[PDB]
C-alpha cells in the first residue's frame, strides 16, 4: 500500500538507529530521546540528528524498501574496527508483508503501533542485559539476507536513464553486492501483528 | 594634531515640512531646524568646535513646548534659540565666519544641501 | 527493601473505605465566568500600525483615569508650606519651584541584552552603558525629567507607569523619589463565603502549562505518570481529592521553536496532549489557555485555538459540551467563583520584562516576584509587542492587563516558586508565580476556603 | 545600517504638538546622516584619494575633484 511501508520504514528506522544507540558507535551525547524524524515515531528512541548520518539511515531504508518481496529478512550486522568479523547480527523480517499482497484491510494503527512498541521495548531489554565492555571501536554494516534477488546488472547492459525515479533505482541496485555467503544466538520478542509478520532476532559473534 | 593638515570640514542638512502629497521643493518649503556637524582632531581649539550645535526657527510661540523639550530630553548642546528665518541665516554664515568651514561638507549638494538654502534664499528671501 | 515493607505495615486501607464503584464527585463549581458575560480579552466574531494607536490610547485612559486622583487619593496642597500640587503634568511649569504632581510615564530604559541586517550590535553599544545605569526618566509626552532616591531600585516602575512623583524640588531637572501615584481601584467585586453547608471548595492553579517538545523525555516525565494520578490516582488518603478543583492549564501548552517545526510533529505533541486532556477529563475538568510557545496570535489578547490541540476521541467533546468540561480561553481570563475574581497570565508578559528587556531598575526570585506585583497595581503596558492585530485591536472597552480588579493574579514560567499575599486599599491581591514545569515544577493549589495556596514540589 | 524616513513622513513627525519621542527622532535622524557623512567623507574621499594627492601634486583642492 502506501501507509504500510511508511510504518516498515519508521520501524527500521527505531531499530536502526537504536542498535546504533546500544552499540555506542556514534557518542551518546549526539543522541536524545525523540519522536520526530520526519515522521511519528512509536515509543522515544534516542536520535542523533547529524544530518549526513540520518541521511545515510533513510538512504539505506528506502533502499531496502525500494524492493519489498526480494526481502525475506532484513538484517543488521556489526562489526569491529579491529576484525571484519560479526560481533552481533540483529535478525528483521519482511515475511507476509501486506505490500506484497497489497491488501487495503486492515489499517489498526494503534495496534500496530502496539506491536511495534513491544518489539521495540524487546530490542531496548536485550540491548541492556549484554555488558558494555570495550564500549568504543564498534562500527556499522547492513545484511540483507533474501529470498529470490539480483539486480546489480541494471547498471550494465547499455541502458539509457532519463527518469529520476529510476536514477535513484539505479542508486538501489548499485549500493548493493552480494558477499560471499552461528557461535551464539539470543531470542527477542517479535511483534505479531497480522500483515506485518516482523519475526526478529539476535545473534552474538 | 601638532600641525593643521589641511580641510577641517562641516557638513549642513535640512528639515523638509513638505506638502505631503509632493517631494518638498526648495522654491516652496522653508527649513525650521538646521543641523551642522564638525567632529574629529583635525580642528585644534575643541572649547565649542568637534562638537555638533543645532539651532531653531520658531514663531515665539513657546506654549507648544519645543524648546523645553530639546534642551531636558537631549543633552547634545545647549540649543540656540533663533527665530525670523533670514536671521538664522545670518547667524548660521556668522557661525561659519566663527568656525573653520574649509570643506563645505553635505549630501546631494546642489538639492538637500547648502544649495537648498542658497537658491532658497536667492528666490524667496 | 523496607519500602514495600512500609507498604507491609500500612494494611489499614485495604480499599481506603470506598465503595470503588461510586465516584464521589468533588467540587460543587460554580464557574459564574463562563456563560454571562463576553470576555473582555476574547476575538470578535465578526473580526474572526496597530501598536501606534494603541500607546496613545493607554496614556489618555490613564490620564483622565488618574486625573480623579492628584489631591482626591493624595496630597493636599496645604502642606509643603503650600508648594503648588496643582494638576499641571507638563514641564515648562514643572519648572516652578513648587514641586506639582507630576502625572507622566516612565520610559527610561527598556531595550535588550541578549541579541544583522539592522546592524543591531553598533547600537547596542550605547544599550549597555547607558542602560546599566539605573537613572529614571518620566515622560508626560511633554518632557523627560531625572529620578534619583530610594525607590529607584527597590520600586520596579519600568515602563508604561504612570506615576505622580512627590519630592522636594531643588532643581528644575531632578527630585527625589517620596510617593508615587496609582490608578483608582475599580471597585470590590464581593468575594462570597458559602457559609450555610460549606463546600470546602476547590483550591487549584496546577498547572503552569506541560512544556512539551518532542525532543525530551523528561519534559514528557512528570506527567501522565506522577499527574493525572495525583488527581485521582495517587493518593493522600484522600484530602488531595477533595482540595483538589478544576483543572488549571496557563500557557505553554505544547513547548516548540517556531523555525524548526512542521505539520506532523506539531500534531505528535498535540495529540499527545489530547491524550493527556481526555485522560484527566473524566477525573478532572479543565481550563486551557495558550499564548507563549504553543501556538497563539504572541499577544496577550491572543484567539485560543480550538479543534487543535485534541484529537477526533476529544474533539467532539466540546462539540458536545459547550464550556463546562472544557473551553478555550485566552492569556487573561477572569474566572469568577461568584465573586472570587482571578486574572491569569502566561508569563510571557512579565518573563520578557523579568529577563530580555532588562538593562535598569536593578537593585532571583524575590526580586521577579514583585515585578508582576507592579504589573498588578498599574494595569499597564508590560511587554514590547502588545496587542498586535490587524483588526479591532482596543476598541476603548478591553485593555490587555485590564482595569477590573482580580482577587487572585496568576502569572507563570519563573525560576523559582514564590506565593506571597499582600493587601491594598481595594481588595486583597495573592501573589501566583508558578514555575516553568522543567525548573522542578512547583505545583499549585490556589484558593477559595480561606483564600490560601498550596505548592507541591512535583520532583 | 541607518533607517531612512520619507519627507511626508518627517512632516508628520514635524510641525505639531505630538510627543517628545518624534521631534527626537528627526533630531537625532538628521544629526545621525550628519554624523555618517562626516566619518564616511573622512573614510573614503578626503584621506584615501584627495588630499595626499595635493601634497604630492601642488595643485590646490577645487580641481582635484
Amino acid at each position: 500500500n502506501r501507509w504500510v511501508e511508511k510504518w516498515l520504514r519508521v520501524y527500521l528506522k527505531c531499530y536502526i538507529n537504536l542498535i546504533l544507540f546500544y552499540r555506542n558507535v556514534y557518542p551518546p551525547q549526539s543522541f536524545d530521546y525523540t519522536t520526530y524524524q520526519s515522521f511519528n515515531l512509536p515509543q522515544f528512541v534516542p536520535i542523533n540528528r547529524h544530518p549526513a548520518l540520518i541521511d545515510y539511515i533513510e538512504e539505506l531504508i528506502l533502499d531496502v524498501l525500494s524492493k519489498l518481496t526480494h526481502v525475506y529478512r532484513f538484517s543488521i550486522c556489526i562489526i569491529n574496527k579491529k576484525n571484519d568479523l560479526c560481533i552481533e547480527k540483529y535478525v528483521l523480517d519482511f515475511s507476509e508483508l501486506q505490500h506484497v499482497d497489497k491488501d487495503d484491510q486492515i489499517i489498526t494503527e494503534t495496534e500496530v503501533f502496539d506491536e511495534f512498541r513491544s518489539s521495540l521495548n524487546s530490542l531496548i531489554m536485550h540491548l541492556e542485559k549484554l555488558p558494555k565492555v570495550n564500549d568504543d571501536t564498534i562500527t556499522f554494516e547492513a545484511v540483507i539476507n533474501a529470498i529470490e534477488l539480483e539486480l546489480g546488472h541494471k547498471l550494465d547492459r547499455n541502458r539509457r536513464v532519463d527518469s529520476l525515479e529510476e536514477k535513484a533505482e539505479i542508486e538501489r541496485d548499485s549500493n548493493w553486492v552480494k558477499c560471499q555467503e552461528k557461535i551464539k544466538l539470543t531470542s527477542l520478542v517479535g511483534s505479531d501483528v497480522g500483515p506485518l509478520i516482523i519475526h526478529q532476532f539476535s545473534e552474538k559473534l | 594634531s601638532s600641525v593643521h593638515d589641511s580641510l577641517t570640514h562641516l557638513t549642513l542638512e535640512i528639515h523638509a515640512n513638505t506638502r505631503s502629497d509632493k517631494i518638498p521643493d526648495p522654491a516652496i518649503d522653508e527649513v525650521s531646524m538646521i543641523i551642522w556637524c564638525l567632529e574629529e582632531e583635525t580642528f585644534p581649539l575643541d572649547l565649542d568646535i568637534a562638537y555638533e550645535g543645532i539651532m531653531i526657527v520658531h514663531k515665539a510661540s513657546e506654549d507648544s513646548t519645543f524648546p523645553t523639550k530639546i534642551q531636558h530630553c537631549i543633552n547634545e548642546i545647549p540649543v540656540m534659540f533663533y527665530e525670523s528665518e533670514f536671521e538664522m541665516f545670518e547667524a548660521l554664515t556668522d557661525l561659519v565666519l566663527l568656525l573653520d568651514p574649509d570643506i563645505l561638507s553635505g549630501f546631494e549638494i546642489h538639492n538637500f544641501s547648502w544649495g537648498y538654502i542658497i537658491e532658497r534664499c536667492q528666490k524667496i528671501h | 527493601h523496607m519500602d514495600a515493607l512500609l507498604t507491609k505495615f500500612n494494611e489499614d486501607r485495604s480499599l481506603q473505605d470506598e465503595n470503588l464503584s461510586q465516584p464521589r464527585t468533588r467540587v460543587r463549581i460554580v464557574d459564574d465566568n463562563l456563560y454571562n458575560k463576553s470576555n473582555p480579552f476574547q476575538l470578535c466574531y465578526k473580526k474572526r500600525s496597530q501598536y501606534y494607536h494603541i500607546y496613545q490610547y493607554r496614556l489618555k485612559t490613564f490620564r483622565e483615569r488618574v486625573l480623579k486622583e492628584c489631591d482626591k487619593r493624595w496630597d493636599a496642597g496645604f502642606t509643603l508650606n503650600g508648594q503648588l500640587v496643582l494638576k499641571k503634568d507638563k514641564v515648562l511649569d514643572i519648572q516652578g519651584n513648587q514641586p506639582c504632581w507630576c502625572v507622566g510615564s516612565i520610559y527610561c530604559e527598556m531595550k535588550y541584552k541578549p541579541n544583522t541586517y539592522g546592524a543591531p550590535d553598533l547600537t547596542k553599544s550605547y544599550t549597555d552603558k547607558e542602560g546599566g545605569s539605573d537613572e529614571i526618566m518620566l515622560e508626560d509626552e511633554s518632557g523627560r525629567v531625572l529620578l534619583v532616591g530610594d525607590f529607584i531600585r527597590s520600586t520596579p516602575f519600568i515602563t508604561g507607569v504612570v506615576v505622580g512623583i512627590l519630592g522636594m524640588e531643588a532643581e528644575a531637572g531632578t527630585f527625589q523619589v517620596l510617593d508615587i501615584c496609582y490608578p483608582t481601584p475599580l471597585p470590590q467585586n464581593p468575594f462570597p463565603a458559602p457559609i450555610a453547608t460549606c463546600p470546602t471548595r476547590g483550591k487549584i492553579a496546577l498547572v503552569s502549562g506541560l512544556n512539551l517538545n518532542n525532543t525530551s523525555p523528561d519534559r514528557l516525565l512528570r506527567l501522565e505518570i506522577l499527574r493525572e494520578f495525583l488527581m485521582g490516582r495517587i493518593n493522600n488518603k484522600i484530602d488531595d481529592i477533595s482540595l483538589i478543583g478544576r483543572l488549571l492549564i496557563c500557557g505553554n501548552s505544547v513547548d516548540f521553536d517556531i523555525k524548526s517545526v512542521n505539520k506532523d510533529e506539531l500534531m505528535i505533541s498535540l495529540t499527545e496532549f489530547s491524550k493527556f486532556l481526555h485522560n484527566i477529563l473524566p477525573s478532572i475538568s479543565v481550563d486551557i489557555m495558550p499564548g507563549t510557545n504553543d501556538p497563539s496570535d504572541k499577544s496577550l489578547p491572543q484567539q485560543p485555538f480550538h479543534k487543535s490541540l485534541f484529537d477526533k476521541s476529544l474533539e467532539s467533546y466540546f462539540n458536545g459540551s459547550n464550556k463546562e468540561i472544557l473551553n478555550l480561553v485566552t492569556n487573561p481570563y477572569e474566572f469568577s467563583y461568584n465573586g472570587v475574581d482571578v486574572l491569569a497570565v502566561s508569563g510571557k508578559n512579565i518573563n520578557d520584562i523579568c529577563k530580555y528587556v532588562i538593562p535598569s531598575n536593578d537593585n532571583d526570585i524575590e526580586h521577579r516576584l514583585d515585578l508582576m506585583e507592579c504589573t498588578m497595581k498599574w494595569q499597564n503596558i508590560a511587554p514590547t509587542a502588545p496587542d498586535t492585530l490587524w483588526c479591532y485591536p482596543y476598541t476603548d472597552k478591553d485593555p490587555f492587563v485590564l482595569d477590573k480588579w482580580p482577587h487572585v493574579y496568576i502569572v507563570a514560567n519563573q525560576p523559582y516558586f514564590g506565593t506571597r499575599v499582600v493587601e491594598i486599599g481595594g481588595k486583597n491581591i495573592k501573589i501566583i508565580s508558578v514555575p516553568e514545569f522543567s525548573s522542578t515544577g512547583m505545583i499549585i493549589l490556589l484558593d477559595l476556603e480561606t483564600l490560601e495556596a498550596e505548592t507541591v514540589k512535583i520532583d | 545600517r541607518l533607517p531612512h524616513f520619507s519627507f511626508e513622513s518627517l512632516t508628520n513627525m514635524w510641525n505639531a504638538k505630538k510627543s517628545t519621542t518624534e521631534l527626537k527622532t528627526v533630531l537625532n535622524y538628521w544629526l545621525s546622516r550628519a554624523q555618517i557623512n562626516i566619518q564616511l567623507l573622512r573614510k573614503q574621499d578626503y584621506i584615501a584619494r584627495n588630499i595626499e594627492q595635493a601634497r604630492l601634486i601642488g595643485i590646490d583642492f577645487h580641481s582635484v575633484y
